[PDB]
RNA sequence: GUAGUAGCAAAUAUUCAAAUGAGAACUUUGAAGGCCGAAGAGGGGAAAGGUUCCAUGUGAACGGCACUUGCACAUGGGUUA
RNA sequence: GAACCGGGACGUGGCGGUUGACGGCAACGUUAGGAAGUCCGGAGACGUCGGCGGGAGCCUCGGGAAGAGUUAUCUUUUCUGUUUAACAGCCUGCCCACCCUGGAAUCGGCUCAGCCGGAGGUAGGGUCCAGCGGCUGGAAGAGCACCGCACGUGGUGUCCGGUGCGCUCCCGGCGGCCCUUGAAAAUCCGGAGGACCGAAUGCCGUCCACGCCCGGUCGUACUCAUAACCGCAUCAGGUCUCCAAGGUGAACAGCCUCUGGUCGAUGGAACAAUGUAGGCAAGGGAAGUCGGCAAAAUGGAUCCGUAACUUCGGGAAAAGGAUUGGCUCUGAGGGCUGG
């Protein structure tokens, strides 16, 4: 079992992105069985007001769903701003952050 | 301002060639103060010299080929520059030829399925050039056997 | 070369020593006629012969 | 450097008279009690972590421990 | 005199912006485009050299054009078993 | 910070006295465990070539996590890294050698190649030797990467596998070669011998452990070269050697790339003749010229085929002919576990 967590806190706060559309891109680009959406009962995401969760019942690279995110922020141009950061505290955990120009 | 001496040093402090130092152009006067590698050090964590990344050098390329060649890809007559020898030694496929039927006869021997006048008999054989490979000899071993 | 004798090494510092300016007070002296080092060398133009 | 199994062996060396510190070096699995002598430096490692408070707390009078 | 003539032509290649300066095709930074391509134009040492090493500064001369430049010149520093 | 070497001095403990230890059938093992003149052996200590095997570093493949690059489209993707010294202890025991039991033809064992056995094989069980092998200490407290807080300080990670006629170095063992057999000494270790020596048990002996003290003189910067050496020079010449990535390929060939280095050769504008260097050309094909000078043509690999002559080894890649891309497939050639 895995399951990961993309806090989304600093930019929702600020209104940069919008939480829900991000659990869309996750459902619809997710690969499971090397088929991009069929997530099925294996993968299952879950969103909140500021964190996204997804939860897989096999192994589940975490790298994986940097990539994932780190492309949705490019579709909205926002990766100048925003950057996927793992988090010191959990080891299950990405974090958005912006850049300290 | 000249910054050879800053560019040397960073590159010392940073353990990187001269050619990946990045000197912040904004901040020329800043980094023309600094003379020891003290102030250099300084200068690396307010990030006004950064080592620039490795160029890149992919090798996508070359495993994509390798999946390519292990299909059976680019392999005919007019892809070999080498004699067949020289791609792979006739001596070397015929160690790998002995190795594996010897070990196969050192294995039926052990396990009492042919005996020690058997084994004498099929290892000459063996040596002879009687077996081109595992599935002949041990049909031969059957074979005599009944 | 960097494996060298002592006394080679103590000759190449008499060389180091000797390979100066006048002083330039040396010029100002009552009745003089040194206008310069006329034994000046450089390691490039003319080599020490040892 | 050598290693002390025993903690018995540990003590009798740190009661030597050119003993001159004890330092405790607490690992995420086990504390290693590393005592500088004149040739030299002897390690003990003990895996439970009460039994360690035990020995640190029984070391001779007047040698310099140190928690690392 | 010849004569401001013979001549500067091997080793692929430079370009843009800014800084500095009396002065910049030639110094420095950044960006780009090329080369050496590990039997190297990379990183060391033995001979040989002997301070050419490092910092700062610089009128002239010298570096076969030029230079703000330096293996040049001036001052100081530097080699620990 | 952690070790080591050579000296000097004594102390404490241990060890031996059946005066000079103990264990193993043995190969040998254990930390100590007499000894003089004299004598003996070994190490130091050695060519070259070829094939195999082992170790290390590198290269290479997959997964995990960290950051970076690409992202109109595609990409669970591309790139960077992901570390572990001397020294100490323990374990392991390669390829050989050696020991015990046992007694072999229906001869067997065995290498890529050899080759080995009643002068004792196979087999069974052992000993020893190598290590640049494993574990722990050293040692994460370091280093590196990344994320913070301040403008020193804190946190997280540094993980789990596979692969080889690969490359560099080291080692092992075997074989080929000689009318060629491929240094010496310092130094160190071991052995034969047993003069002489203690105690009635306190002295003697002790290559054991720990503790204490000591460490001369000179060299050490830098270049090592298309600018630091020689050539009258910042000369396209000359000058010994170490390290050596990816792709293509038989290949430290050529061509392209990464690390590192570098754009240093005075520049600008034109595009005449002649030149230097590099090319091409209708039809003819050496008529050119002293002469095929120069250039062109041939060229790798696979299959087929190959004459005269010959010292029988060659000639030979003779000659002559065919094939060669891309893509999608098919067949064949292995390893380790499970009675
Ligand atoms: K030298
Ligand atoms: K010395
Ligand atoms: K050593
Ligand atoms: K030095
Ligand atoms: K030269
Ligand atoms: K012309
Ligand atoms: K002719
Ligand atoms: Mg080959
Ligand atoms: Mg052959
Ligand atoms: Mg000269
Ligand atoms: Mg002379
Ligand atoms: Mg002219
Ligand atoms: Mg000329
Ligand atoms: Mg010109
Ligand atoms: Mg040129
Ligand atoms: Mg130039
Ligand atoms: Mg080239
Ligand atoms: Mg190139
Ligand atoms: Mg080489
Ligand atoms: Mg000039
Ligand atoms: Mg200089
Ligand atoms: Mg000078
Ligand atoms: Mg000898
Ligand atoms: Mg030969
Ligand atoms: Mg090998
Ligand atoms: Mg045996
Ligand atoms: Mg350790
Ligand atoms: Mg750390
Ligand atoms: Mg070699
Ligand atoms: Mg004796
Ligand atoms: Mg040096
Ligand atoms: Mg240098
Ligand atoms: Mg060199
Ligand atoms: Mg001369
Ligand atoms: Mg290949
Ligand atoms: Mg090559
Ligand atoms: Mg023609
Ligand atoms: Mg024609
Ligand atoms: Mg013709
Ligand atoms: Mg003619
Ligand atoms: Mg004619
Ligand atoms: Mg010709
Ligand atoms: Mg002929």
């Amino acid at each position: 079992g895995a399951s990961f967590v993309i806090d989304c806190s600093k930019p929702v706060e600020d209104s940069i992105m919008e939480i829900a559309s991000l659990d869309k891109f996750l459902q619809e680009r997710i690969k499971v069985g090397g088929k991009a959406g069929a997530l099925g009962d294996s993968v299952t995401v879950t969103r909140d007001k500021n964190k996204i969760t997804v939860t897989c019942n096999s192994t589940f690279s975490k790298r994986y769903l940097k990539y994932l995110v780190k492309k949705y922020l490019k579709k909205n141009n926002v990766r100048d701003w925003l950057r996927v950061i793992a988090s010191n505290k959990d080891r299950n955990v990405y974090e958005l952050r912006y850049f300290n120009i | 301002v000249s910054l050879k001496l800053q560019k040397r040093l960073a590159a010392s402090v940073l353990k990187c060639g001269r050619g990946k130092v990045w000197l912040d152009p904004n901040e020329g006067n800043e980094i023309s103060m600094a003379n020891s590698r003290q102030n250099i050090r300084k200068l690396v964590k307010d990030g006004f010299i950064i080592r620039k990344p490795t160029k890149i050098h992919s090798r996508s390329r070359a495993r994509r080929m390798k999946e390519a060649k292990r299909k059976g890809r680019h392999s005919g007559y007019g892809k070999r520059k080498g004699t067949r020898e020289a791609r792979l030694p006739t001596k070397v496929l015929w160690m790998r030829r002995l190795r594996v039927l010897r070990r196969l006869l050192r294995k039926y021997r052990e396990s009492k399925k042919i005996d020690k006048h058997m084994y004498h008999d099929m290892y000459m054989k063996v040596k002879g050039n009687v077996f081109k490979n595992k599935r002949v000899l041990m049909e031969n071993i059957h074979k005599t056997k009944a | 070369p960097s494996h060298k004798s002592f006394m080679i090494k103590k000759k190449l510092a008499k060389k180091q020593r000797q390979n100066r300016p006048i002083p330039y007070w040396i010029r100002m002296r009552t009745d003089n006629t040194i206008r310069y080092n006329a034994k000046r060398r450089h390691w490039r133009r003319t080599k020490l012969g040892f | 450097p050598k290693q002390i199994h025993e903690i018995k062996d540990f003590l009798l060396t740190a009661r030597r008279k050119d003993a001159r510190t004890v330092k405790i070096k607490k690992n995420k699995d086990m504390v290693k009690f590393k005592v500088r002598c004149s040739k030299y430096l002897y390690t003990l490692c003990v895996s439970d972590f009460e039994k360690a408070d035990k020995l640190k707390q029984s070391l001779p009078p007047g040698l310099s421990v140190q928690d690392l």
